RNA sequence: GUUUGACCUCAAAUCAGGUAGGAGUACCCGCUGAACUUAAGCAUAUCAAUAAGCGGAGGAAAAGAAACCAACCGGGAUUGCCUUAGUAACGGCGAGUGAAGCGGCAAAAGCUCAAAUUUGAAAUCUGGUACCUUCGGUGCCCGAGUUGUAAUUUGGAGAGGG
RNA sequence: GUUCUUUGUAAAGUGCCUUCGAAGAGUCGAGUUGUUUGGGAAUGCAGCUCUAAGUGGGUGGUAAAUUCCAUCUAAAGCUAA
RNA sequence: GAUGGGGAAGCUCCGUUUCAAAGGCCUGAUUUUAUGCAGGCCACCAUCGAAAGGGAAUCCGGUUAAGAUUCCGGAACCUGG
């Protein structure tokens, strides 16, 4: 069907259809609120390789959220400490924007369950996204078991612990010798190193 | 209202903006006499009604009950492709006769590069206005697409 | 609600009796009473016209 | 406490503009209008037009607030909604061109029932039956007007069976008492229970129709004395035992349509009204309304023939023959003739007068009229 | 010494709002009699039938609910299980118990064996 | 036809059925986040990727069945302990910081979607109604869904044809 | 332990020959800057720019080019101990 | 100091009409489509915020161990219906 036809074409953001189609769009978005639900998602093959089905429950959310650098919470830019702290306003906020764009649609949809987003659309001001979401109070989801793990407890809000992919690869989440500090949590392997272990028979 | 101005806005950017040749092939759409004739001939096959759906499936269930010739006995099926995968995957094989395209899916990516592996693989094809047309002989809201694999002699 | 119970005010009168004077060839004392009564009635209009 | 803002209470809250009443029941007025014509809600007239009005002169009429606020949990105004919904679903249904799906959307759905307005309304049968002349006169009115535009002509046959209905289960009973020709209509009258029942009606024949009547108003007005009626007669039949509805002869109805239509049948007699004309077997000539005479003849017992059914299709036992003709044609020596005014007075009074009067062409008193 | 509950239950609704209205005039006798007393230890026990009447024409008026209610979905919400807040958030058995088609059939196909190991 | 309906979008509902706020917060998942102290009085470094503040669930949480570890006769979900090791390594090579493979043990489970024309039948499903054997089942009626709901396949494999 | 019924015209598995074997994009990757790591030529995270291919891509603890080999298939997801 | 919105990872900040679809009045057989609301007018903002700011209205006599223009006698005045 479409599906590698569309894939292929999302590829080709250059292209001058691609070019014209995301002006369009971005335009389109920026006469909109920074929030508002997306009737349907623009690119379906990208929210039916997330998990996404078109089936009642699901839900879509566009999302607006503004490009830079953090900047420090303090009057003035004052350091309150020692010269070291370069760039006040250079702080890079370690979370990935896209996890705040998660975060503030799962604030709006708190009842829902965020699931994944995908990059739609940015400008120089902002960093558009269509967050995908679903409800697990629907009938049809807590159905259907290949859905249904969303009703657990242990998953509401996974955006704000990062669980979703975009907080999966700000934690650093891999295997590999590269992730060794966060291969399983940054702060657990750093309590379990630190950890200072007495047997009851000293080795 | 603010979404009035804005879809009013948007078309009026569709219509400053210059546009990619892919683009804006539709609205040189089938004249309204060639496409009252591909309706009135596509309204003959429209799929069938879930009510006669279902008394096709008492017929065939009361066939099996008492005669033979399980799911046989019934007429060969007529009736228009619709589905977008379906006719994108009846293009290609090649059983697909003709293939309409609407010129208003939302998505205008969805159906931009139809009209060109209709033009590489050289199946007939026309871009008639207007998806809730082709939906309404679909027994559907939408459909976006249309195709006739077989017809009646 | 009871103001549903009540009857509906008054208006011109009527009565459900035809008047003896439409009674297929009326008597003529009862006939000719309401033809001066009818012809009363329109010759105030017609006075008051004129 | 404070000032109470004069323009709060009184008649301005116990009245309130019409046009107040269609915004707080959002049915544009159309819907409002006829469930005021079921449920008996009228226009009222504040003592003090100043107050309901807020100092307005205008007439605005006024209906009594709290009467509509019973009206608001009326479920007919449901219906009515689930029947505007169905509209609209009838219009996607002809215009998506699935006429398969609008026949069985046509076929799942039913006409709302007033029986519960009938219940709640009158109490008291008998007092249904006090306020029945207004729905005998409506349906004998509508019954009579030659089919045409907003009617649709299904309201003229309902009426016209109702009506022959009435006109059977009165000749069973034999309950006429009184009767009184008229230039409008044969006027009637007949107990009901002991309760008096008038009721006029109108002439067979052709009338033209002013157009400046608001008709809408009329068929409402039609359906409910037409649901009132059906409750009556159902009623009265289950009480006297006879099947209802009558089943009737469809042969009967093909010749004159005429008060023979519909036999009675079970599942003394007045004294003297009842059984007048006992055992006579008057015949009618063809000049003489069939449907007023035939019914009075029958209320009252004595069989009646008419020449009319001899124009489709034996005269061995009539014992008296009606004329009106200027000049009869030669009358059998044995046989009784008489003008059909004599019916008339006799029903009037009871007395069986002499048949030597109202011989033709002799005059007829005038209308000796009970009233 | 006060009203007994399991007499009160064979009581009708009337009968049970009589009863209610003489325990409350007792009450209020008792309660000047009290003022008029030094110590009124009677007055106790009325104010204890009077709950108990009250409690009897409770149970009685939501047993009456339950019935009118049996055997449809929605019913009150008063009536619904008060277990926990988060148990009414878990999936119902038959939700849980839900497996799609795919794992069924690898289910059925090799269900876990039974075996030991002695020979 | 100077009329209607359909599609798309957006609003109103004290509409029918639902969900989130908060508290606790020892443990967990993330953000933000200092200095006292130590190296001469230090601006790299140490304190510390800590204290405080903030968001999110549980009885555990996260992670979890490799774009792994290894260069060997190669092992093979994640996690915890001994050892690797106070070693490789980092650090005005100073203070000080500082891991990971292999080996033994505790406990062992698999796997699921997108990417397939069913097209000889959207076979899927939310909701209302009536009934019953009521954590649900059946008939009927609206609706979601053809811009894609079920089965068929998740690379270990796997699909049309004989 | 027994007790009613089937599902058994329905569903699953194993061999050979044949043609097939789609598998994730503002992603990976690289430039610059902030933070952090034993990671040391820049381990991981993060802001801005550039930004692709499928006999392809990642990894092979010293930065590059050339001829090769060893192991997996990221940019989707659930799972008690 | 909310709401509609714009910031902020966030506890939460800005703003009080600012880029909001911010309901309350009249007519009616709206004349022909017959059981489908058709035709007209309007207009800024929630809320809190002074017991000395504006306010709708009571005067005398008598009375308690302690209350009064509030309690009793008399004669008054304002608001709504």
């Amino acid at each position: 069907g479409a599906y590698k036809y569309l894939e292929e074409l999302q590829r080709k953001k250059q292209s001058d259809v691609l070019r014209f189609l995301q002006r369009v769009r971005v335009w389109e978005y920026r006469q909109k609120n920074v929030i508002h639900r997306a009737a349907r998602p623009t690119r379906p093959d990208k929210a039916r390789r997330l998990g996404y089905k078109a089936k009642q429950g699901f839900v879509i959310y566009r999302v607006r959220v503004r490009r830079g650098n953090r900047k420090r919470p303090v009057p003035k830019g004052a350091t309150y400490g020692k010269p070291t702290n370069q760039g006040v306003n250079e702080l890079k906020y370690q979370r990935s924007l896209r996890a705040t764009a998660e975060e503030r649609v799962g604030r709006r949809a708190a009842n829902l369950r965020v699931l994944n987003s995908y990059w739609v659309n940015q400008d120089s001001t902002y960093k558009y996204f269509e967050v995908i979401l679903v409800d697990p109070q629907h009938k049809a989801i807590r159905r259907d078991a290949r859905y249904n793990w969303i009703c657990d407890p242990v998953h509401k809000h996974r955006e704000a612990r990062g669980l979703t992919a975009t907080g999966k690869k700000s934690r650093g989440i891999n295997k590999g010798h590269k992730f060794n500090n966060t291969k399983a949590g940054r702060r657990k392997t750093w309590k379990r190193q630190n950890t200072l272990s007495l047997w009851r028979y000293r080795k | 209202p603010e979404y009035v101005r804005v879809q009013r806005q948007k078309k009026i950017l569709s219509i400053r903006l210059k546009v990619p040749p892919t683009i804006a092939q539709f609205q040189y759409t089938l004249d309204r006499n060639t496409a009252a004739e591909t309706f009135k001939l596509f309204n003959k096959y429209r799929p069938e009604t879930a009510a006669e759906k279902k008394e096709r499936l008492t017929k065939e269930a009361a066939a099996v009950a008492e005669g033979k010739s399980k799911q046989d006995a019934s007429p060969k099926p007529y009736a228009v492709k619709y589905g977008l995968n379906h006719v994108v995957a009846l293009i290609e094989n090649k059983k697909a006769k003709l293939v309409l395209i609407a010129n208003d899916v939302d998505p205008i990516e969805l159906v931009v590069f139809l009209p060109a592996l209709c033009k590489k693989m050289g199946v007939p094809y026309a871009i008639v206005k207007g998806k809730a047309r082709l939906g309404t002989l679909v027994n559907q809201k939408t459909s976006a697409v249309a195709a006739l694999t077989e017809v009646r002699a | 609600p009871s103001t549903l119970d009540i009857e509906p005010i008054a208006v011109k009168e009527f009565t459900e009796i035809p008047h003896a004077g439409k009674s297929y060839n009326p008597n003529n004392k009862a006939w000719s009473e309401l033809i001066n009564k009818e012809y009363k009635e329109e010759k105030a209009r017609e006075d008051e016209r004129i | 406490m404070r000032i109470k803002k004069k323009n709060t209470r009184g008649n301005a809250r116990n009245f309130i503009t019409r046009s107040q009443a269609v915004r707080k029941l959002q049915v544009s007025l159309a819907d409002f209008r006829r469930l005021c014509i079921f449920k008996g809600i009228y226009p009222r007239e504040p003592r003090n037009k100043k107050k309901a009005n807020k100092g307005s002169t205008a007439p605005t009429t006024f209906y009594y607030a709290k009467d509509i606020q019973y009206l608001m949990h009326e479920p007919v105004l449901a219906k009515f909604r689930e029947h505007k919904t169905f509209a609209r679903k009838l219009t996607r249904a002809l215009g998506r061109g699935e006429v398969s799906s609008a026949k069985r959307l046509e076929e799942n759905r039913d006409s709302y029932t007033l029986d519960h307005i009938i219940k709640e309304r009158y109490p008291s049968f008998p007092d249904a039956i006090r306020d029945i002349d207004d729905a005998l006169n409506m349906l004998f009115l509508f019954s009579n007007l030659p089919s045409t535009n907003q009617v649709s002509s299904k309201i003229i046959n309902d009426a016209q069976k109702i009506c022959n209905q009435w006109l059977a289960y009165v000749a069973k009973e034999r309950l006429v008492r009184k009767v009184f020709v008229s230039i409008k209509g044969v006027y009637y009258q007949a107990n009901i229970k002991g309760e008096e029942v008038r009721w006029l009606v109108p002439f067979k024949f052709p009338e033209n129709i002013p157009s400046d009547v608001d008709f809408r108003i009329m068929l409402t007005f039609l359906e409910f004395y037409s649901t009132l009626l059906h409750f009556v007669l159902y009623k009265l039949y289950t009480d006297s035992g006879l099947i209802y509805p009558p089943k009737l002869d469809l042969k009967k109805d093909k010749i004159i349509s005429g008060l023979s239509s519909y036999i009675l049948e079970s599942r003394k007699y007045d004294s003297p009204v009842a059984s007048l004309f006992s055992a006579f077997v008057f015949y009618v000539s063809r000049e003489v309304p069939i449907d007023i005479l035939e019914f009075l003849i029958l209320s009252c017992g004595g069989n009646v023939i008419s020449e009319a059914a001899m124009d489709q299709i034996d005269m061995s036992k009539v014992t008296h023959q009606i004329v009106d003709r200027p000049v009869l044609k030669n009358k059998v020596a044995g046989r009784t003739y008489i003008q059909p005014q004599w019916i008339f007075d006799c029903i009037n009074k009871g007395e069986l007068v002499p048949a030597n009067k109202y011989l033709p062409g002799e005059a007829l008193p005038p209308h000796l009229s009970p009233w | 010494a006060g009203v007994k509950a399991y007499e009160l239950r064979t009581k009708s609704k009337e009968q049970l709002a009589s009863q209610l209205v003489d325990l409350k005039k007792e009450l209020a006798e008792l309660k000047v009699q009290k003022l008029s007393r030094p110590s009124l230890p009677k007055i106790k026990t009325v104010r204890k039938s009077i709950a108990c009447v009250l409690t009897v024409i409770n149970e009685q008026q939501r047993e009456a609910v339950r019935q009118l209610y049996k055997g449809k979905k929605y019913q009150p919400k008063d009536l619904r299980a008060k277990k926990t807040r988060a148990l009414r958030r878990a999936l119902t058995k038959f939700e849980a118990s839900q497996v799609t088609e795919k794992q069924r059939k690898k289910q059925i196909a090799f269900p876990q064996r039974k075996y030991a190991i002695k020979a």
